[PDB]
C-alpha cells in the first residue's frame, strides 16, 4: 500500500536549534513521519526531519537529523510517506551505516531486498523466551560473581576513562569472533576513532570479508553528529538486530556503547521543545523512552538477542536518573569504580555493587 | 578531615544550585501557564 | 431475645434460624463457607448453633468442591473453623464440635489426630463418646499388623551423607 | 453587596482540588462557603471555600470533597458565610468532619447554635498568666520538661519513635479524671489510629453513649483531600474556643499531627499561583500556621491544654515546618531515634527538650535543682563516652566512671512502661508520681543506690519497683548459680 | 444521512422549534458510509480501511 | 433506537504519552476524572482520561492505549462515566491491564472509591503469614494492615511479596474458601520478561487459582503505570466488600510516581520537590487508605497492602520514600549490607518496625515471639558492648532466620521453640540448619526406634491447626513437644554431630560445606 499522506506539502514555520516547526495546509502528518526539505538553501548536505509532536491540525514540531545551518522560514518541506526506514537483510553484513540508513563506507550500493521503519513495537508477553544459559567471556570477575546470561541484558556503568570501552573489545574478541550468529555494533556519542578502529580490527580478524560472507554490522552516529541523530541510531541498530531475530530466528549479539548518550541527547531535543525538566535537568519522559527502547532489546521465542550496553555515569554519580533508570532494565550489571582502578586493579569492577539474574543454583552450578 | 571537608564544601555548593534550580522551574511553569487576554486599547488612535 | 450490640455498639441481627437451614441443604461443604460470609455480610453474626451445623456439613459432604482440590482436609478445615470460633469471635466450642472432630478423624483412619482430640474432650469437655475412642484404637491396632505406623522412608536408616538434601 | 447568601456563580476552571467560580454580581468575601447545586450524578455532595479574588468578578477555591465528574459551567450558590461546626455540649462522645457533619451514624445531633471555623485570634490583652505543674505520670516529663496547665505541648518526632503512643498516654493518664471536656483532632493521619481510639474511649467511659460524655472527634485524615486537612484543626480549635469562652470550662486540645496542615497547604499552594519557598513550601508558611497557634491559647476567660504532634520529615529538626512550630510551644518534647533502637522507651532527647516553666519560682527548687544536675550528668556522660571509645574505659578516672555508672542508671531510669504499650511491652504500665520521680532521681544523683544492679532501673516505675526487680534479679541469679552449682 | 439527521432532530427536546439544517464535511478517515453529529449527538455507519 | 455517543470537541496536540482537547462551540462538556474515547477510526478508539479543565475550554488528556494510532484533528467523544474495571472470581489466574484488558500468555467495579470510614473498621486481630520466621515473630503482619518493604536495588524485595502469595497456596487448599487468601500482584514499570517469569513461577506452585496479576510494563505508556495501583485495589476490594481477605502487592509505587511526574509535567503541572508534583503524597495516601479491615458489620473482609519502594545507597531520606513510610503501619527493610553478608532475607531487624504487634500473631506465635524479642534485644546489645545463655541462643535464631523458600507453620514454631528453650545450646551455629533439616523432613526416633510419642509426630501436617488452637506451652500438646526434641537432640548430636567434629579428609570437608550449605536452601 501506499500511505495517504505521501508527498504533502509543508512550509518551516518556526526555527530553533535542531528543532523546527512545520505548517501543512492539508494537515499535519502522523506522528513519527519523515520529511525531507526541497529548497537549496545552499546547503551542502540534505535535510531530514523527524516529526515528534502535533502542536495543532496544522502545525508540526519537528526534529532535525543534520545540522540546521542556512535554513530559512517558509522553506518547502515533503513527505516522504512514513517513517524513517533503514535496510535489513544479509546484505547489510559487512556494512557501516548511519542513522538514517545510508552507507558511509564509500563502498557498492547496499542493494537491500526491503526495508523497515526504525520504531517498532515491542515483543509482547506471550513472545517471551525462559531460556537461562551462561556466557562464557573469560574474564573471571564476571564469570565468577555476576556471570552473563545468553540472550540476555548486560550494562556496564562507568565513569569517564575507567575500562567501559576496553571490556567490550574484550568481549568482543572473545565471543563475537567465535560466535556462530550475527553482530550488530551501535556507537552512539562516541569517539569516531573507535569506530574506525574496530573496523580495521574486524576487518583483520575476518569477521568482515570484503570479498566473502561477514557476520558484522555496524551503525555508527557519533558525538559529532547533532542530537537529533544521536537519539536515533540505537533504534536503526536495534532494528536490522530485530529483523534477524524474528525474520531469520538467528543469534544475534547487540554491543551498544554509548546508551547514556542516548537519553542525553533526548534531553537536549527536550529543552528545545519546551518541555518542564524533570530533576537534574532531563526530560520528563526519561524512563518512558528507556523503558520503549529496551524492551525491543530482548530474546523471544523465535531468536535471542544477547545485549551489552556501555553507561557512563556523569561526574561519577550513580544516582543520576540516567544510570539509576537503567539498572531496572538489565539482567546484569557491572559497575566500575574509579578509586579500583587508581589501585592498579583491572578491570576496576566493584563485586559488591554488581549482581545477576543467573546468580541461581537452579541455573549455575 | 581533609576528605570530608571537601564532600561538604561541595555538598552545599550543590544543595544551593538544585533548590534554586527548582525555584526557577516552578517559576518559568507558571509562567508559561499563564496567557495574556486581548488589548482592550484604542489601536486605531496611535 | 435480648439484643446484641457489636463492638461500636450498633445492634447485630440475631435470627440466624433460615440460614442454618440453608447450611444444611449444602452438597459440598465449601457452600457451607459462602453462607457464613452472607451472615457476616448481612450483620447477622453465626452463633455456637451455626458452628456446629457447619461441621456437621463438612463431616456429611462428600468434598470440599465438585472437583477435586489438591491437598483437601476436611479435618484441617474444621479446626480452623474453631479457631476462628474461639479467638475471632470468643465462642466456646462446646461437646457437640468436638464429636464433629472426632468422628471425621475416625471416618478418615487418622488414629494420630483421634488421640489429641480425645485428650481435648477429656480436658475441656467430659470425657470421650466411649464409641469414637474404641474405633480409633481399631485403626491404629490395623496399621500395626499391616505395618503402616509411620511413613517408611522414615524408617529407612540414614548418615552424615546418605541424606539427600533437595 | 453585602448579604451575598444565595448569590449564584458558574465553574470557570478545575485543576486538581483547585476551582474558579465566576460571579456575575461579584464574588463573595474570601473563606466563604460554597455548594456545587448542579446535579452531576455524584455519590458525595461538593462543597467549595473561596481562597483568592483573581478580579472583581472571579474566585479561587479549593474544595473539600473530590472534584470528580465536575463540569465546566456547572451552578454553584454561595452559603452566606463560612464553613460552620456545630458546638455545644451537644457534640460530646460525637465524631465529625471538617464540614461539621456527624459520621458515627449514631443519628441526628441537636444542635442549638454554629461557628464559623475562621476566627480571629486573641489580642495581647486578652492573655493569662497560668504557671501550674501538670502532672502527666512520666518520669521525663515531669523531671526535665515538665508541662503546664492552660499552655501548649509539642512532640516533635520522625516517623516510628512513639508520638503516637504518648498521645494515648498522656489521654489515659489526664483526660480520664480531667474536671473538663476534651477535643482530639485527627489530622492527616491513618483511619484506623481514629478508629482504636474511638474503641479506647468508649471502653474508658470517657465517651458514654447511654450517659454522659466528655470528649469530642474530628478526623480529616490521609484519605481527605488537601483541603479538607487544611480546615479539620480549625473546625476543632473552633469548638474548644467555644468550650473555653462560652461554658468557661479547662479544656484539652490533642492534634495529631499538625504538621499535616501544613503539608496540605503545600500541596495546594502550586495551583494557586504562587512560588515555592526553600526546601519546597509554601511562602505563607509562618504566617499560616502563626494565625492557627495564636487561637489555640488560653485567655481570661478559660485555659486550653493544647498537646500538638510535630512530625520532622526524614528525622531533620531542621526543615523549615518543625522549626516554625518551636516558637509556638511552652514545652517541647524532642523524640530521637537512636534512643528509641536502644530499647529505651519514651524516647525523649533530655539535652534537647525545653520547658517554659522550668524556673525555681514556679516548681519547688528541689525539683529545679534535680532536673539541672541530672541534664549536666548526662551531657557529661555524652562527653566521657568519646573517651570510652577511643581509650576505653579502663583509662577513666575514678570520678569519671562514677559519672559513667551513675549516668547510665539514669538514662534506663528515664525508661517507663506505658499503659498503652503493654502489646508492646508485654509488661503492666506504671504512674509514677511527682513527689517519687524528684525523690527517686535526687538520691540516684548522690549515690545512694550505687550498688543496685544496673539493669534494675530499665522499664520500671518508681524506686520502690526498682528495689523490687533487683530483688527478682538477685533471686533468679541465685538460682543459676545453684544450678551451676549442682553441675 | 438526511433520514438519520431528521431522527436525531426528533429524538431532540430541546432543539424541537429549531430548524434542521445540514453541512456536509469530507473525513478522510472514512472510506465507506458516513456520520452524523448534532449538538453532541454522534452516529456513526462507515467504515475505513481493513 | 441508535447508539448516540456525546462528541465534545477535537484534539489539537499531542506531546508524547497525552494530549490536548479544543471542544467544538455549543457542546455538552466532558467531565473531570472521566474517560473519553478518541475516534483513530470510524471503528477504533484510544481510551483517555480527563486531567485538566482550563478556562480557555482546553481539555488535557492522558492517553492510555492506541497511542500510535492517535493524530491531531480526530473526534472525541466522552462516555461521561468514571473508569470502571471487571471484577470478580472469573478474573483469578489471569493477567490483566489497568483497563482490564486480558494479556495473553505464551461486575463493574469503579477505580476511584473512597476509603472506609473510621466506625467501618475494626481492630487487626488475624494474622497474615509470610512464610518467613524472621517477619513472621519480629515483624508481624495482619490482614488489613499495610507494610511497606523498602530495601535496595537487588534485595529480595520482590521475592518476599512473591514467596508470600505463595505460601497462602497450601493453607488455601486446607481450609475452607471463607479464609482463604486472595492475591492481586501488580507489576509497575517492570520488564516485561519479569512479568512472565513471575507468571511461570506462580503456576509452578499453583498460586494462579488464587492469583490475579496486574502489568503495566515500561513499554507502557505513563497513563497505565499511573492507574495500576488503584485498578488492582479495586479487584481487590471486591473480596473485601464481600466477606472475604485479600492481599495486594504494589511493585512497585517508586516507578507510580515517576509516571505520575511525567504526566503532570507535560500538561503543565508546577513542579515541586524533585520535580514531583505538589500531590504526591496525596495520591499514595488515597491509595493505601484503600486497605483495611472491615468491620463485622460490613462483612469481616480485609485488603493487606504491600508496596514495594527502592532506594539508593540506603537512603531513607528521600521524598517519596519517607511519605509512603509516614503512611503505611510497618515497614520492612532489606539492608544491601545483610544481602552480601550471606543473610537472606536480608530483614534489618533494627530498622523494621510493624506498628500492630502481637495483635496480629496467632496465640501460638504471640508466647515464643515474645520471649524470643527479648533474647534478641540482649544479644544485639552483648556484641556491640562470656558464653550467656541470651548470647548462645541469639546467635542461632539469626541463623534459623536465614531462608530461602516459604516455611510451613508447624515447622517454623517448633524449630524456633527448640532454639528458645535450649535444645540447641549444645548445637553448633554452622550445624543448626541441618539439624532443622533433620527435625522437619525426617525422625530420628523412629529411624533409631526410640519414638514413645503417640500423635506429635513432624510428619503430620494436619497439628498445625491444632498447635494454633491451643498453643505449644499447653498440657494437650507440650509433652510430646518436650519428648520429640528431647529425642532429636540426643539423637543428633550421638550420631551425626560427633562424626561431624570428627571430619578432616578434604573430601569429606567438602563434601561436608555442601551438605549444610543445601541445607541453607531446604529449610
Ligand atoms: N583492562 C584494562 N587493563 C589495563 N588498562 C586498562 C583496562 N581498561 C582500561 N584501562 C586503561 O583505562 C583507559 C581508559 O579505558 P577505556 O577506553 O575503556 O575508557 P571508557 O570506560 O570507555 O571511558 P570513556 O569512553 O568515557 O573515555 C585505557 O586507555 C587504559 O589506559
Ligand atoms: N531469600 C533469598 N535467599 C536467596 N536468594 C534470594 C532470596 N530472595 C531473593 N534472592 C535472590 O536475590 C536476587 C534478587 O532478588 P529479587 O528479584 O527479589 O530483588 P528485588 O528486590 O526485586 O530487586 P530488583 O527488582 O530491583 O531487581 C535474585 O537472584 C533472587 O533469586
Ligand atoms: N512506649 C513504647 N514502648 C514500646 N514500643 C513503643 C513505644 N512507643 C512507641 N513504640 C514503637 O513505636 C510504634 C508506634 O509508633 P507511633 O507511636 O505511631 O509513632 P509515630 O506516630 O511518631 O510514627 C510501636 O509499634 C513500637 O514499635
Ligand atoms: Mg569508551
Ligand atoms: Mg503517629
Ligand atoms: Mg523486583
Amino acid at each position: 500500500p501506499v500511505a495517504d499522506h505521501k508527498g504533502r506539502v509543508g512550509h518551516v514555520s518556526q526555527v530553533i536549534g535542531a528543532v523546527v516547526d512545520v505548517h501543512f495546509a492539508d494537515g499535519v502528518p502522523p506522528v513519527l513521519t519523515a520529511l525531507d526539505v526541497v529548497d537549496k538553501l545552499g546547503r551542502d548536505e540534505p535535510l531530514t526531519l523527524e516529526i515528534v509532536q502535533h502542536l495543532d491540525a496544522h502545525t508540526g514540531r519537528c526534529i532535525a537529523m543534520q545540522t540546521t545551518d542556512l535554513l530559512k522560514l517558509k522553506a518547502k518541506v515533503v513527505s516522504t510517506g512514513g517513517n524513517i526506514s533503514v535496510p535489513v537483510g544479509r546484505e547489510t553484513l559487512g556494512r557501516i551505516f548511519n542513522v538514517l540508513g545510508d552507507a558511509i563506507d564509500q563502498r557498492g550500493p547496499v542493494g537491500e531486498k526491503l526495508r523497515m521503519p526504525i520504531h517498532a513495537v515491542a515483543p509482547k508477553l506471550a513472545d517471551q523466551a525462559a531460556e537461562d544459559a551462561v556466557l562464557t567471556t573469560g574474564i573471571k570477575v564476571i564469570d565468577l560473581i555476576l556471570p552473563y546470561c545468553k540472550g540476555g541484558k548486560i550494562g556496564l556503568f562507568g565513569g569517564a576513562g575507567v575500562g567501559k570501552t576496553v571490556i567490550i573489545m574484550e568481549l568482543i574478541n572473545n565471543v563475537a569472533k567465535g560466535h556462530g550468529g550475527f553482530s550488530v555494533f551501535a556507537g552512539v556519542g562516541e569517539r569516531t576513532r573507535e569506530g574506525t578502529d574496530l573496523y580495521l580490527e574486524m576487518m583483520q580478524s575476518k569477521v568482515i570479508d570484503l570479498k566473502g560472507e561477514s557476520k558484522c554490522v555496524l551503525v555508527y552516529g557519533q558525538m559529532n553528529e547533532p542530537p537529533g541523530a544521536r537519539a536515533r541510531v540505537a533504534q536503526s541498530a536495534l532494528t536490522m538486530a530485530e529483523y534477524f531475530r524474528d525474520v531469520e530466528g538467528q543469534d544475534v549479539l547487540l554491543f551498544i556503547d554509548n546508551i547514556f548518550r542516548f537519553t542525553q541527547a533526548n534531553s537536549e531535543v527536550s529543552a528545545l521543545l519546551g518541555r518542564i525538566p524533570a530533576a537534574v535537568g532531563y526530560q520528563p519522559t526519561l524512563a518512558e523512552d528507556l523503558g520503549q527502547l529496551q524492551e525491543r532489546i530482548t530474546s523471544t521465542t523465535k531468536g535471542s538477542i544477547t545485549s551489552v550496553q556501555a553507561v557512563y555515569v556523569p561526574a561519577d554519580d550513580i544516582t543520576d536518573p540516567a544510570p539509576a533508570t537503567t539498572f531496572s532494565h538489565l539482567d546484569a550489571t557491572t559497575v566500575l569504580d574509579r578509586a579500583v582502578a587508581e589501585s592498579g586493579i583491572y578491570p576496576a569492577v566493584n563485586p559488591l555493587e554488581c549482581a545477576s539474574r543467573i546468580m541461581d543454583p537452579d541455573v549455575i552450578s | 578531615q581533609q576528605r570530608t571537608s571537601s564532600l561538604y564544601n561541595k555538598t552545599r555548593q550543590f544543595g544551593i544550585t538544585a533548590a534554586l534550580i527548582e525555584i526557577l522551574s516552578a517559576m518559568s511553569s507558571l509562567e508559561g501557564n499563564a496567557m495574556k487576554g486581548v488589548r482592550r486599547n484604542k489601536f486605531w488612535e496611535g | 431475645a435480648a439484643k446484641k450490640y457489636d463492638l461500636f455498639g450498633y445492634e447485630v441481627d440475631t435470627n440466624t434460624a433460615p440460614w442454618i437451614e440453608k447450611i444444611k441443604k449444602c452438597k459440598y461443604y465449601d457452600e457451607a463457607g459462602e453462607v457464613l460470609v452472607n451472615m457476616n455480610v448481612s450483620n447477622c453474626p453465626p452463633d455456637i448453633a451455626t458452628y456446629n451445623a457447619t461441621l456437621q456439613c463438612i463431616y456429611q459432604s462428600p468434598s470440599k468442591q465438585s472437583t477435586p482440590v489438591d491437598n483437601e482436609s476436611k479435618f484441617c478445615a474444621m479446626m480452623d473453623l474453631l479457631e476462628e470460633m474461639q479467638h475471632r469471635n470468643r465462642l466456646k466450642p462446646n461437646e457437640e464440635s468436638w464429636t464433629w472432630v472426632m468422628k471425621e478423624c475416625v471416618k478418615s483412619g487418622q488414629f494420630r489426630l483421634g488421640y489429641c482430640i480425645q485428650q481435648v474432650m477429656e480436658t475441656e469437655c467430659k470425657g470421650c463418646p466411649a464409641d469414637l475412642v474404641k474405633a480409633n484404637e481399631a485403626n491404629a491396632q490395623k496399621a500395626k499388623t499391616e505395618g503402616k505406623e509411620h511413613p517408611g522412608h522414615l524408617s529407612q536408616q540414614a548418615g552424615l551423607f546418605d541424606v539427600k538434601v533437595e | 453587596v453585602a448579604d451575598h447568601k444565595g448569590r449564584v456563580g458558574h465553574v470557570s476552571q478545575v485543576i486538581g482540588a483547585v476551582v474558579d467560580v465566576h460571579f456575575a454580581d461579584g464574588v463573595p468575601p474570601v473563606l466563604t462557603a460554597l455548594d456545587v447545586v448542579d446535579k452531576l450524578g455524584r455519590d458525595e455532595p461538593l462543597t467549595l471555600e473561596i481562597v483568592q479574588h483573581l478580579d472583581a468578578h472571579t474566585g479561587r477555591c479549593i474544595a473539600m470533597q473530590t472534584t470528580d465528574l465536575l463540569k465546566l459551567k456547572a451552578k454553584v450558590v454561595s452559603t452566606g458565610g463560612n464553613i460552620s461546626v456545630p458546638v455545644g455540649r451537644e457534640t460530646l462522645g460525637r465524631i465529625f468532619n471538617v464540614l461539621g457533619d456527624a459520621i458515627d451514624q449514631r443519628g441526628p445531633v441537636g444542635e442549638k447554635l454554629r461557628m464559623p471555623i475562621h476566627a480571629v485570634a486573641p489580642k495581647l490583652a486578652d492573655q493569662a498568666a497560668e504557671d501550674a505543674v501538670l502532672t502527666t505520670g512520666i518520669k521525663v516529663i515531669d523531671l526535665i520538661l515538665p508541662y503546664c496547665k492552660g499552655g501548649k505541648i509539642g512532640l516533635f518526632g520522625g516517623a516510628g519513635v512513639g508520638k503516637t503512643v504518648i498521645i494515648m498516654e498522656l489521654i489515659n493518664n489526664v483526660a480520664k479524671g480531667h474536671g473538663g471536656f476534651s477535643v482530639f483532632a485527627g489530622v492527616g493521619e491513618r483511619t484506623r489510629e481514629g478508629t482504636d481510639l474511638y474503641l479506647e474511649m468508649m471502653q474508658s467511659k470517657v465517651i458514654d453513649l447511654k450517659g454522659e460524655s466528655k470528649c469530642v472527634l474530628v478526623y480529616g485524615q490521609m484519605n481527605e483531600p488537601p483541603g479538607a486537612r487544611a480546615r479539620v484543626a480549625q473546625s476543632a480549635l473552633t469548638m474548644a474556643e467555644y468550650f473555653r469562652d462560652v461554658e468557661g470550662q479547662d479544656v484539652l486540645l490533642f492534634i495529631d499531627n499538625i504538621f499535616r496542615f501544613t503539608q496540605a497547604n503545600s500541596e495546594v499552594s502550586a495551583l494557586l499561583g504562587r512560588i515555592p519557598a526553600a526546601v519546597g513550601y509554601q511562602p505563607t508558611l509562618a504566617e499560616d500556621l502563626g494565625q492557627l497557634q495564636e487561637r489555640i491559647t488560653s485567655t481570661t476567660k478559660g485555659s486550653i491544654t493544647s498537646v500538638q504532634a510535630v512530625y520532622v520529615p526524614a528525622d531533620d529538626i531542621t526543615d523549615p515546618a518543625p522549626a516554625t512550630t518551636f516558637s509556638h510551644l511552652d514545652a517541647t518534647t524532642v523524640l530521637d531515634r537512636a534512643v528509641a533502637e536502644s530499647g529505651i522507651y519514651p524516647a525523649v532527647n533530655p539535652l534537647e527538650c525545653a520547658s517554659r516553666i522550668m524556673d525555681p519560682d514556679v516548681i519547688s527548687v528541689d525539683h529545679y535543682n534535680v532536673a539541672q544536675d541530672v541534664v549536666q550528668m548526662l551531657t557529661k556522660y555524652r562527653e566521657l563516652q568519646d573517651i570510652i571509645a577511643v581509650l576505653g574505659i579502663d583509662e577513666l578516672s575514678e570520678e569519671d566512671k562514677l559519672i559513667v555508672d551513675r549516668a547510665r542508671k539514669l538514662v534506663k531510669f528515664l525508661s517507663q512502661p506505658f499503659q498503652v504499650a503493654e502489646v508492646f511491652t508485654g509488661m503492666t504500665g506504671h504512674y509514677v508520681q511527682l513527689d517519687d520521680t524528684i525523690d527517686s532521681f535526687s538520691g540516684l544523683l548522690m549515690g545512694t543506690y550505687d550498688q543496685v544492679p544496673e539493669m534494675a532501673f530499665y522499664m520500671v516505675g518508681g524506686i520502690n519497683s526498682v528495689l523490687e526487680k533487683a530483688k527478682k534479679m538477685a533471686e533468679e541469679a541465685a538460682e543459676l548459680e545453684k544450678m551451676r552449682r549442682a553441675r | 444521512a438526511r433520514r438519520v439527521a431528521e431522527e436525531l432532530h426528533k429524538g431532540l427536546k430541546e432543539l424541537a422549534d429549531y430548524t434542521l439544517v445540514l453541512k456536509t464535511v469530507v473525513d478522510r478517515t472514512i472510506v465507506k458510509g458516513f456520520a452524523v453529529e448534532l449538538a453532541g449527538q454522534y452516529v456513526n455507519k462507515a467504515e475505513g480501511q481493513q | 433506537f441508535f447508539k448516540t455517543t456525546e462528541m465534545i470537541g477535537y484534539v489539537h496536540s499531542i506531546d508524547g504519552t497525552i494530549a490536548t482537547l479544543i471542544p467544538a462551540p455549543g457542546n455538552p462538556g466532558v467531565a473531570y476524572n472521566t474517560i473519553i474515547q478518541i475516534q483513530v477510526s470510524p471503528t477504533t478508539f484510544a481510551a483517555g482520561l480527563v486531567f485538566n479543565l482550563e478556562k480557555d475550554g482546553r481539555i488535557g488528556i492522558i492517553l492510555m492505549d492506541n497511542i500510535t494510532e492517535v493524530q491531531s484533528g480526530q473526534k472525541v467523544m466522552a462516555t461521561g462515566q468514571l473508569l470502571h474495571i471487571p471484577v470478580g472470581a472469573g478474573v483469578l489466574g489471569k493477567v490483566v491491564n489497568p483497563l482490564g484488558h486480558e494479556v495473553p500468555v505464551g461486575t463493574l467495579g469503579k477505580v476511584d472509591t473512597g476509603a472506609p470510614n473510621i466506625v467501618s473498621r475494626s481492630p487487626v486481630n488475624y494474622n497474615l503469614l509470610t512464610g518467613f520466621k524472621a517477619v513472621d515473630t519480629m515483624i508481624p503482619i495482619g490482614r488489613g494492615q499495610r507494610e511497606l518493604i523498602v530495601g535496595d536495588r537487588q534485595t529480595g524485595k520482590t521475592s518476599i511479596a512473591v514467596s508470600t502469595i505463595i505460601n497462602q497456596v497450601r493453607i488455601n487448599q486446607q481450609i475452607l474458601s471463607k479464609n482463604a487468601v486472595i492475591s492481586i500482584y501488580v507489576s509497575i514499570g517492570q520488564r516485561c520478561s519479569n512479568v512472565a517469569r513471575i507468571h511461570r513461577l506462580l503456576q509452578s506452585y499453583g498460586a494462579l487459582r488464587y492469583t490475579t496479576v496486574m502489568a503495566a510494563t515500561a513499554a507502557e505508556p505513563a497513563g497505565l503505570q499511573y492507574l495500576a495501583p488503584y485498578a488492582g485495589v479495586t479487584m481487590g476490594e471486591y473480596f473485601m466488600n464481600r466477606g472475604r481477605h485479600c492481599l495486594c502487592v504494589y511493585d512497585d509505587l517508586s516507578k507510580q510516581a515517576v509516571a505520575y511526574r511525567q504526566i503532570s509535567l507535560l500538561l503543565r503541572r508546577p513542579p515541586g520537590r524533585e520535580a514531583y508534583p505538589g500531590d504526591v503524597f496525596y495520591l499514595h495516601s488515597r491509595l493505601l487508605e484503600r486497605a483495611a479491615m472491615l468491620s463485622p458489620g460490613k462483612g469481616g473482609g480485609s485488603v493487606t497492602a504491600l508496596p514495594i519502594v527502592e532506594t539508593l545507597s540506603n537512603d531513607v531520606t528521600a521524598y517519596i520514600v519517607t511519605n509512603v513510610i509516614s503512611i503505611t503501619d510497618g515497614q520492612i527493610y532489606l539492608d544491601t549490607k545483610l544481602f552480601t553478608g550471606g543473610q537472606r532475607p536480608a530483614v534489618n531487624i533494627g530498622l523494621s518496625v510493624s506498628r500492630v504487634g502481637s495483635s496480629a500473631q496467632n496465640a501460638a506465635m504471640k508466647g515464643v515471639a515474645g520471649k524470643l524479642k527479648g533474647i534478641l534485644a540482649e544479644y544485639r546489645k552483648l556484641a556491640a558492648d562470656v558464653q550467656t545463655i541470651p548470647m548462645i541462643r541469639g546467635a542461632r535464631f539469626v541463623a534459623l532466620f536465614n531462608q530461602k523458600q516459604p516455611s510451613y507453620f508447624m515447622n517454623a514454631i517448633v524449630s524456633l521453640y527448640a532454639c528458645l528453650n535450649g535444645y540447641l545450646d549444645d548445637v553448633k551455629v554452622q550445624y543448626v540448619k541441618f539439624y532443622e533439616y533433620l527435625l522437619v523432613h525426617r525422625d530420628l526416633g523412629i529411624m533409631y526406634g526410640t519414638a514413645k510419642n503417640k500423635f506429635f509426630y513432624m510428619y503430620v501436617q494436619e497439628l498445625n491447626y491444632l498447635i494454633r488452637f491451643f498453643t505449644l506451652n499447653s498440657p494437650i500438646l507440650h509433652g510430646e513437644l518436650e519428648e520429640m526434641l528431647k529425642q532429636h537432640t540426643h539423637l543428633f548430636l550421638q550420631h551425626y554431630q560427633s562424626k561431624m567434629n570428627a571430619i578432616k579428609s578434604e573430601k569429606d570437608v567438602k563434601a561436608l560445606k555442601n551438605l549444610l550449605y543445601s541445607c541453607k536452601r531446604a529449610v
